[PDB]
């Protein structure tokens, strides 16, 4: 069904509410965009140039999870082919992390600096986005508040 | 080119393979470099070359320890190397003796006492 | 069998998460019984692009 | 034109002294190898890591010959 599969595909996509013929002019975008590549290297190798760019930026083992399932995922390659093609198009606690306070044998450390350096971040995060949601929240409702009599009210609009 | 395509590159020339056939290598090599990328000592090519006279001197070599001297003077004269530390912190490690104790002599800064 | 293809289907969603791709489940239960058909995914990379582009183009 | 001949000049020879400073201190390397190596180092990159590296692929491509 490889006429339909493109059909329900379209339909997702689509947001809900003329929902009639938009769904006949979108499939044509379908079809318009699907045959200029075709008129125009490992799979695996690909996930680790990206497992990478992770590690740098700090958040090690959520890409020591990334590899953790691509090896059990072999025991379908062009699958994952195509996620790390739309890689970068998405939209924008445990207290058993560091916490040299609790274990079982727990190895000598010292001091380290360098994770409450980074759990003070971890608050000062907060601060500042429950700032932008007040600096975000006056501003959507004052920007009607104060204007022309009538521009932002939809029922003066009619 | 970015550091992650250019270390399969590395791994290519070093075994010689291609990329889709060494990705077992190439993924031990991630997990070393990755999570390993800030320097951890602070840089200074003055040390460095005062630990290559005194390695080519404790090999008898006392002629090749006055021609590094030449050879470290010319990198300053062109002046297209940024990072002058460390190629020469490398090409130290991965020397060889054509034929002990180190908490006793210079080693290098840690970086610790600064607030990174 | 669909309890295998269940799993694979369900480990692959994890993956695609992480990766911070758009794909929610729907979707991808499409891209994945369409890309199971044969069709090179080179090409589905551009028009999950662009129906997404055309979306926006409404809102 | 000239200031890119000029540049690709002034890289050629310090290619060509780091390949200097590469035999006398008998590293394994060679002028492709060591291309790639300048390059990292360029970026910023640990040396204490990437020589713990080469250190370890030329380990193992002796288990396989």
């Amino acid at each position: 069904s490889i006429t339909q599969l493109f059909d329900d595909l379209c339909e997702a996509l689509l947001p809900a509410a003329n929902r009639k013929r938009a769904k006949r002019s979108l499939k044509k975008v379908a079809y318009n965009a699907l045959f200029t590549n075709l008129f125009q290297l490992p799979a695996r190798n690909k996930i680790l140039m990206l497992s990478f760019d992770l590690r740098v930026g700090g958040l090690g083992p959520k890409a020591d999870r990334l590899e953790e399932l691509v090896e059990e995922l072999e025991a379908v390659g062009s699958v994952l082919d195509l996620l790390v093609q739309l890689a970068g198009s998405g939209p924008p606690r445990d207290y058993f992390l560091n916490n040299k306070h609790v274990g079982r044998n727990v190895p000598y450390s010292g001091y380290d600096c360098d994770d409450l350096s980074v759990f003070e971040m971890d608050v000062q995060s907060l601060i500042s986005r429950e700032e932008c949601l007040c600096h975000s929240m006056i501003q959507e409702t004052l920007q009607v508040m104060e204007a022309a009599p009538g521009t932002g009210l939809p029922t003066v609009g009619l | 080119k970015s550091p992650n395509v250019l270390l399969q590159n590395l791994c290519c020339r070093i075994l010689g393979r291609s990329e889709a056939d060494v990705a077992q290598q190439f993924q031990y090599a991630v997990r070393v470099i990755g999570s390993n990328f800030a320097p951890t000592v602070e840089r200074d090519e003055f040390l460095v070359a005062e630990k290559i006279k005194k390695e080519l001197i404790r090999q008898r070599r006392e002629a090749d320890a006055a021609l590094f001297s030449e050879l470290h003077r010319k990198l300053h004269s062109q002046g297209v190397l940024k990072n002058k530390w460390s190629i020469l912190y490398l090409l130290l490690s991965l020397s060889e003796d054509p034929r002990s104790y180190a908490t006793l002599f210079a080693q290098a800064l840690p970086r610790d006492a600064h607030s990174t | 069998n669909l309890n295998a293809v269940r799993e694979t289907m369900d480990v692959l969603l994890e993956i695609s998460r992480i990766l911070n791709t758009g794909l929610d489940m729907e979707t991808l239960s499409i891209c994945v019984r369409l890309c199971e058909q044969g069709i090179n995914p080179e090409a589905l990379s551009s028009v999950i692009k662009e129906l997404r582009k055309a979306t926006e183009a409404l809102k």
